[PDB]
DNA sequence: TATATATATATA
DNA sequence: TATATATATATA
DNA sequence: TATATATATATA
DNA sequence: TATATATATATA
DNA sequence: TATATATATATA
DNA sequence: TATATATATATA
DNA sequence: TATATATATATA
DNA sequence: TATATATATATA
DNA sequence: TATATATATATA
DNA sequence: TATATATATATA
């Protein structure tokens, strides 16, 4: 017994086995150049969308989690965090007032779903920006959060899954952190990549 | 529609990726000797009994959902929106029972149907072969097909 | 699920690590040869002998563990965490007595299954399918796994 | 004495016993190719109804009838966990007042076979998924099973031998082991016998 | 039963696994040859002479059996039953006589015939044609069919 | 008899045997690029966490382990140092009574135990910030460690397995011993690593 | 534990050290033809039956110590160290006595095993399965490996 | 009991 | 060869 | 004894 | 072909 | 969940 | 290969 | 123990 | 490929 | 002996 | 790949 503890998170390397397996599968299935080209193509996708939101979004939301139902079990709730991303945020499928009474029913008690709810919005409207504009100046909080949220999905029916995918940050415009003047202030692992391509 | 041959051509299509993934960067040289080939054939055949197999409750509700259709005189372009209920209920619903009630589902889907007037969104118009028109609404249908299934079941 | 195709899923992915380690910066010459692949599926096949023979004890104690489940009505969500007893006792205790005694684990993995109110975190609330309300304790069916387990060994 | 203690079990090889007795009977029959062909169906009926209703039935009976009149002589017991299945369930041929009235002739007291008949109901509900709405949602006790079972065929009158027979699991839909959600949980020797088929 | 037509079907069944025996890995090339079916065919009749012939002991016990079953109204279900001590005792005890005493072989079958009540369970109840309940003990039925066999043999 | 004598410890050039032989055995896997690349970020984690922390602090146990039950058979014992890393430190998943409970029963008298488990915090607190303020400015010592240490695993739940992995080092803030004023002060083998590289 | 799969993982590993050997600089070159991959082949597999064939005296002692281990509810941790004299012995005196009487060693590795109070040391304490704590000291249980291991030898 | 080999007692 | 209720004599 | 080839004595 | 108690004559 | 490999239910 | 709603079995 | 190669038990 | 609790068989 | 290539006997 | 006690077969 007691074998081994395995990680699972996104450990700088994710991005070559990934290139490494589906390269060594396509190979056969369509010719050298082909299989090589397509892999970086394949992947660019995958890298805009989970690593630019999910990532970011569950990295902030760890300390919080840990601090509010910290246990081995956090399982059951970790998928919380997933879902309002989805359903509720870019397609409105569904309103937050069903998503409450839904999963109430597995058993969390309702102060840790409101709490989640309500911070999720808070960091997602800085990262994506078409988010922010629609939800308007205002700020989240468990108070008035299932009376708010859900006032957009009111208003606006359920959006095609096409939001969702990769129709969702070419046609909206930002500014990346180099620029000089806006929030930003560029995160120190440019430099280290930098410093390992130098040799 | 899928019959007899629709087995063999996804059998078909398993073996290349099948001897992908067991040789990965080899395949000239080991596809060669026949030992593979038999090993590879075995296994690409479980595949498709697992998917037949496991397919029969999706195709039954499928089943059910045409001839309620057609009672109506549904043209076909909305058959697969009202198909969408057919597997949207006998798999959340009656075979594992994801934590959510009837009632509100109905709502959800309904909440994707809708018309956008700013018309009888829940109650289209309809031109039949004859050119007698009639109209059917979209909440008794869904709630035949609903308690339908469920004494099929 | 297992069943049929999951021992031969097992059995295929295990040539390329083996051809590999077999011959290690040469494998376009030496897989060439029909013997190294004779022999590299010779040894192939036992591995996955050693793994299917030596894994009852972890499926049975799965097996054990699902009709007490079930018969709580606990929703799907927390089965797994429930599972973990049925190996997490089948292996540190019963095979080889590592040095515990039974209640101080029992004491430990409810330090991994509380709540965290600054509601009763030993007694959830659950809905059921037809809307009836009820609450199950931890301890108790965790005390019904270990002492079935110990019976049915 | 005692030449040997011969034992009656399905043995993993019934199968090929059964088709090679009857192909070697059969070949002068009809010729080689369509004797062949023939038993494969021959044996498929028999494989779906006696092997997935009455071996499950007996293997689950064995313990509880060993525990309660176990001897030498279950023989004459033996019996009642087969005709209930036919009989009562699947035809409705005979009320269960009726079977209580006539087989304690025979002379075993009443408490074994109050438990017997209503434990087999138990076990069939969960195989046969037609049995299972007609019972409804109620569990079976000899408190109340000979007041409870015979409801049903009171109500319904005798079926026909149909039932019992082929059309019995075709039309009703459910859920293999392999699914993923649903009760199931298969078995383990869809792995032994891929393993002894490998070679 | 047996009459006539059970020896000529016993003898029918020799045939092939008699030839089997004969020829192992030559069927179709040696049994086309007439001598080798003259000689399999002499050879298959004493095998049914040698069981015909050294049965009769059996068939006797049974024989006393049945009109001592049949004089307590016992139904048939439990006539086989008690139709074992025929050759349960005309086989063990009066013609090469294992080392037992007779007592302790009663008390032993006795311990196959029981009930288990945690009612009667040497003591049966019988309802009969007429409706007549009556009972019988197994203790003296089996203390009658020993001595009756034995004053037969 | 007598063939040899194995030593194992780390010799300054277990990165490369480890990095060879996992290309020559990745080399078949997904092509030469993938392959060379994929082994320094591989390895990256590993040097980053094992070599950091473990080998520190078994380099800094050594000697007094030997004083206190030097022997061959520190084995049994070896396994302490490594334990108390893992599990009361960095997861809080086992109060530290528990551990002295259930090790004491393969017969370790307790006043090793308690000196090691004490020591060990000690030295483990130098190391790792984020040990530091969650202990406060205390002395461990046998004394008072068994009454103090598990004082915060009460206090703190069992925490999840991320923290015990990469999560470990990268947000937390320190100095390198490179500075000018902290206490530091580099070791030599900076320099030996140079002259070496120099030809 | 070796079975089975332990002599074909021996067997596969030595190719590529050998393949080394034989041709120094010339891997790429030398392997491609296939005589070579022949012979290397066929001396590869002597190897591994001089292993195997000679290791079974080891196999023996550990075999001989681990049920007397067993009977004095040794815990897992150091059933190592006990595995130590099996072969200790059976290498250094029995086979081929180096120049050491038994005496003499039975003190040097009991010169390994000590304690360091500044507790009995030699009578270590022991918690069972059922709570019952019971004692065995080292030097007995020595003596039995010994001489156990003289009489089965 | 279920599998299928042949014969009787009324219409498909 | 099917569509229903009972038969007795044979293959497993 | 355990493996499976055939026959007798009551109902599945 | 199964589900139980004893049979005698044959293949290993 | 997102990435892309194949099968079903109506028209581009 | 696209334009929408749900599927089950496979590669990571 | 930490590194990453494959299989099972519920939803992202 | 991630987000959590335990698995058994393999590469170092 | 010391250098490092592979297999067995318990937990890091 | 480490942290300890002994192994047998191979490279120098």
């Amino acid at each position: 017994g007691r074998q081994a503890h395995r990680k699972f998170d996104v450990r700088n390397d994710t991005s070559t086995r990934w290139k490494g397996k589906l390269y060594g599968i396509f190979v056969n299935y369509m010719g050298e150049d082909y299989a090589k080209e397509f892999v970086e193509q394949a992947y660019s996708n995958y890298e805009k969308v989970f690593v630019n939101i999910y990532t970011k979004i569950h990295n902030q939301l760890r300390t919080t989690l840990t601090s509010s139902a910290g246990a081995g079990a956090t399982f059951p709730l970790w998928q919380i965090i997933n879902e309002a991303i989805y359903a509720v945020y870019l397609t409105h499928k569904e309103t937050a007032s069903f998503l409450y009474a839904k999963y109430v029913a597995r058993g969390i008690q309702p102060n840790v779903v409101k709490k989640i709810l309500a911070e999720t919005g808070n960091a997602l409207k800085g990262i994506v920006p078409a988010v922010a504009q629609e939800l308007g100046e205002t700020v989240l909080d468990e108070s008035n959060v299932i009376s708010v949220v859900d006032d957009i999905v009111r208003k606006n029916p359920a959006l095609p899954n096409s939001y969702a995918g990769i129709i969702l940050q070419e046609a909206r415009i930002s500014t990346t952190p180099h620029y000089e003047g806006t929030e930003g202030f560029s995160s120190m692992e440019s430099a280290y990549s930098a410093l390992e391509e130098i040799e | 529609r899928l019959s007899q041959a629709s087995v063999l051509r996804y059998y078909a299509k398993r073996f290349t990726m099948n001897v992908g993934t067991t040789a990965h960067v080899l395949g000239k040289e080991v596809a060669g000797n026949p030992w593979v080939a038999k090993a590879i054939d075995k296994l690409s055949y479980q595949e498709t009994y697992n998917w037949i197999s496991d397919y029969q409750a999706s195709h039954l509700a499928k089943q059910v959902a045409k001839q309620v259709a057609e009672k109506y005189g549904i043209p076909p372009t909305f058959q697969g929106l009202l198909m969408a209920y057919a597997e949207k209920v006998v798999a959340n619903y009656i075979l594992d029972y994801k934590g959510e009630s009837l009632t509100q589902m109905h709502d959800n889907y309904l909440y994707e149907l809708m018309q956008k007037m700013p018309s009888s969104g829940y109650i289209y118009v309809f031109i039949g072969k004859d050119g007698k028109t009639h109209t059917v609404d979209m909440s008794k249908v869904l709630t035949d097909i609903e308690d339908a299934l469920l004494k099929r079941a």
